[PDB]
């Protein structure tokens, strides 16, 4: 079967029939979760707002209990209902629909009549907590994704392809899609490639889109489920839910909802290119976890102005120690990758000692970690002036290691044995 | 560079030097003395120095950076002073016999600890 | 009590007395000062009498004339580990680092093949002052931040000195300040506080030791309370901060005083950086600030004055009078 699940308020229910309230960690054609009401379905999808069903009979809106109000299409079936926050999107898969308004007694269209194909079938749609944001248009799913703005009246199309935008991952097409539960803004997708790769991105109005995570879909899961702060919620392959925590959001998973707001602003201000806005919101959280975090986008961001102050936040006063001393070279990809040394990313380091042009400063690199083979390499290649120190150490290292035979040889090559 | 490519290192500095080179000679120089350091020869250490001594006298002929180079003629001489004594107690200390008469080892100990009080050049 | 015989193993010592042999070891150098630690303990059969130990072999003579041998329960790493298994090779391991036996600890963990043990062995070379070995083991581990500092600390001859540096890489701070005030060159401790973040400790030692950092590291501190949120210690430090000879420095004193206070209720004495103001980069900052308090009062002021002078249209069309935003509009580069 096609194994309908939904992922909503922290309730994953899937047909199996498996529902799981992740927020108190109980476990028990398509069914619809939510925290206190299940719905299990004549539509093409049904939901419960509260009390409230959101049936689509033949163009038309209607709601009953467990006749309270009715919605006119003048635009074909809807077969698309879904509600985020206070807002439903109603879409069909003739290029139309709407945002309704729910944050008052009934529902009300916030948005009008809309036609995808003057402004671009439609796979499948999904809204926002707050509604401005209402797509994957088509009977298989397209790599292109199209975002209708309600307020500012266009449309913004994304080519998988591409990497485009168009205001009016080649090799993968979208197929599933879902958005956070509390940031109308964080947006999430699952795209097949024509494996399964999940990509969370944030609409910002100011600056576009921009990519925030791209990770593979996990072993254990097969199809997105969702997000909510502060897990990617995924449907097991047989808890039937895999929940991963946000990749900056390691370790701050069980702090206070304002603390998980403050890694939000700083997830945010780092996925647009303001390191100052993310630090600047990040200035009460003593979690050592944050400042690491952020500690590694100075590295991906070559900003060592603000990694100083990071570094004492965290206790590893060996970084900044190392970091003053190598303020004295001169060169500003040196000192990324001696940062980068001081905290757990040994393979970016050599990248930019290699692009930096400091090979000494490599074969250094490669003597202190276990590479003694490739420090020759360097040594050979590019130094020629420690070659003579680079078979001196390795000679050194070669009889700490008891094999007093290769260490006679490098003695006798370095002209030391004497 | 035929010589520093081909190794040779020493005649490669002397070469620069001759040749008007103070990029190159003081660089090759510099890494010299620390390769002579990074092993036990701490008298062709002191030797290098001694050359890095009266070349960068040599260049603070130039009225520009007297008093910039002053400092460091007289900087380098006393660590070639210092690492030329220390020669003598490294290889005391290491050799299974003795070469130098005690006389001599306990004049050079004491001078080396009358003239190295709280800061120690690598490897001392 | 007979002391270890075996050469290369330092100051082990089995006491003994009835039907127990106790195993204590001493301890000269250590980064928490020097102390003896019991190792372990042994059985002894009925009727015997230690004589010698040797590697773990107690050589003790019976009730009738035959030395028998026993083997210590402490030092058992003496025989293969191909028999012995994980479960089996960690206590011995604990056993072995115990001892001070650096050399089967390897072994053994050469044989484990953990990294986490080979972690536990790291933390105990740099423990005991053994630098040269725990930078053999970190060389091997992989971790590279810590092998560049233990080789760049390699020379330090300063018995307390070298016990602080091998203190903070073992991520205890305290006991490093510690040390390091007892060392030839306390300072040491000073750039650590520094580094550290710890800027109220910075001032602690600094004024005992420098007074050179003592406006400098004033100033660091002020501003980390700025940016934290604090803005009245932060105000009082700013003061505290001016020097005489930077006046990069003493002007950026004077404006954070100026930031802080304008922050605080001080119109009138953050209306001195209306004329405080040194720069243009101090009055634009201080629009900032004169968007910051949902001032009429003085964005007004300062976008009618800085070199953000356009900005005092947005400052006036908070409020009423046009004479600004009008004359302001030839001036101004956003129509």
């Amino acid at each position: 079967r096609a194994m309908s699940s939904h992922f909503h308020q922290q309730v994953a229910a899937m047909q199996v029939l498996n529902v799981c309230f992740l927020s108190t960690g109980v476990a028990h054609s398509g069914v619809f979760a939510t925290k206190d009401a299940v719905a299990v379905w004549e539509t093409p999808v049904l939901a419960m707002h509260e009390e409230n069903v959101y049936t689509v009979e033949s163009n038309r809106v209607q709601v009953r209990t467990w006749v309270k109000q009715l919605l006119l299409f003048s635009e074909g079936n809807p077969c698309f209902l879904d509600i985020c926050g206070n807002f439903l999107v109603v879409g069909t898969d003739l290029a139309h629909f709407k945002s309704f308004d729910l944050s008052r007694r009934e529902a009300k269209a916030h948005c009008s009549c809309r036609s995808l194909a003057e402004l671009v079938g439609i796979a499948s749609l999904r809204c926002s907590s707050s509604g401005s944001t209402i797509i994957l248009p088509s009977n298989s799913p397209d790599s292109k994704i199209c975002f209708y703005d309600v307020e500012m009246d266009t449309v913004t199309v994304f080519d998988f392809k591409t990497g485009q935008i168009d205001r009016r991952l080649k090799n993968y097409v979208p197929v599933n899609h879902f958005w956070d539960q509390s940031e109308p803004r964080l947006f999430v997708c699952e795209a097949v490639q024509e494996d399964v790769l999940i990509l969370s991105f944030f609409i910002s109005e100011e600056h576009g889109f921009l990519l925030h995570e791209s990770f593979p879909r996990p072993a254990t899961s097969h199809s997105l489920l969702g997000m909510e702060v502060p897990y990617y919620y995924f449907t097991r392959k047989p808890q039937m839910v895999s929940r991963r925590p946000l990749r900056d959001f390691v370790g701050l998973e069980d702090c206070d909802k304002a603390t998980r707001d403050a890694m939000l602003h700083f997830s945010f201000f780092v996925t647009i290119g303001d390191m100052d806005e993310a630090f600047k919101s990040i200035k009460l959280i003593k979690s050592e976890a944050v400042w690491e975090n952020m500690a590694r986008m100075c590295v991906k961001t070559q900003r060592l102005d603000v990694a100083k102050v990071c570094l004492g936040n965290m206790g590893h006063a060996r970084g900044a120690r190392a970091l003053r001393e190598a303020e004295q070279e001169p060169e500003l990809e040196a000192r990324v990758a001696v940062l980068a040394t001081q905290l757990g990313m040994l393979e970016d380091a050599e990248q930019l000692y290699r692009k930096c042009k400091r090979h000494d400063l490599l074969n250094k690199f490669y003597q202190a970690a276990g590479r003694w083979q490739e420090a020759l390499q360097v040594a050979e290649h590019h130094d020629r002036v420690h070659l003579r120190s680079t078979y001196h150490r390795y000679a050194g290292h070669l009889e700490a290691s008891a094999d007093c035979s290769r260490a006679l040889s490098y003695y006798e090559k370095s002209d030391t044995h004497r | 560079q035929w010589l520093a490519e081909n190794d040779r290192f020493e005649e490669a500095q002397k070469a620069f030097h001759k040749a008007g080179r103070q990029r190159e000679a003081v660089q090759v120089l510099e890494q010299l003395t620390n390769n002579a350091v990074a092993e036990s020869r701490f008298n062709d250490a002191a030797y290098y120095y001694w050359m890095l001594s009266m070349q960068c006298l040599d260049i603070a002929q130039d009225p520009a950076q007297k008093d910039t180079m002053l400092g460091k003629f007289y900087h380098f001489q006393r660590l070639a002073e210092l690492y030329h004594g220390y020669h003598a107690i490294h290889r005391h200390t290491e050799d299974p016999f003795s070469v130098h008469r005690p006389e001599t080892l306990f004049n050079i100990s004491r001078f080396l600890l009358h003239s190295l009080p709280k800061d120690t050049p690598s490897g001392i | 009590v007979l002391w270890e015989n075996w050469p290369m193993d330092k100051g082990v010592f089995i006491a003994y007395d009835d039907d127990k042999v106790y195993t204590y070891v001493f301890h000269k150098d250590t980064i928490q000062g020097a102390k003896v630690i019991l190792a372990g303990s042994t059985k002894v059969p009925f009727a015997h009498k230690p004589l010698l130990l040797y590697n773990g072999e107690l050589t003790c003579q019976t009730q009738s004339g035959k030395v028998n041998n026993i083997y210590l329960s402490t030092h058992g790493f003496l025989s293969n580990l191909k028999d012995t298994g994980p479960d089996e090779l960690r206590p011995m391991l604990a056993q072995n680092l115990m001892l001070k036996r650096f050399s089967d600890a390897w072994e053994m963990c050469r044989i484990l093949n953990d990294e986490a043990a080979w972690n536990e062995l790291a933390r105990a070379c740099l423990h005991h002052m053994e630098v040269e070995f725990a930078i053999r083991v970190y060389r091997r581990i992989g971790n590279v931040g810590i092998v560049m500092s233990l080789e760049q600390i390699k020379g330090i001859e300063d018995y307390n000195l070298l016990a602080g540096h091998l203190a903070m890489f073992t991520n205890d701070y305290n006991l490093a300040q510690d040390l390091y005030l007892a060392s030839s060159c306390p300072i040491a401790a000073l750039e650590m506080r520094r580094d550290l973040q710890h800027w109220d400790s910075a001032l602690q030692l600094a004024k005992h030791l420098a007074p050179d950092q003592i406006p400098f590291i004033s100033k660091e501190y002020a501003i980390q309370l700025e940016f934290a949120g604090d803005y009245v210690n932060a105000l009082a430090h700013y003061e505290k901060g001016i020097t005489g000879d930077n006046k990069e420095h003493d002007e950026a004193c004077l404006a954070g005083v100026a930031q802080m206070s304008i922050r605080m209720g001080d119109i009138r004495r953050g209306v001195n950086q209306a004329l405080k103001h040194p720069s243009r980069v101090l009055k634009r900052d201080c629009g900032a600030i004169l968007e910051n308090m949902k001032q009429f009062s003085e964005a007004a002021q300062l976008y009618e004055k800085g070199l953000y002078y356009d900005k005092a249209a947005s400052v006036y069309i908070r409020s009423k009078n046009w004479a600004k935003v009008g004359d302001l509009l030839p001036h101004v580069s956003s129509p």
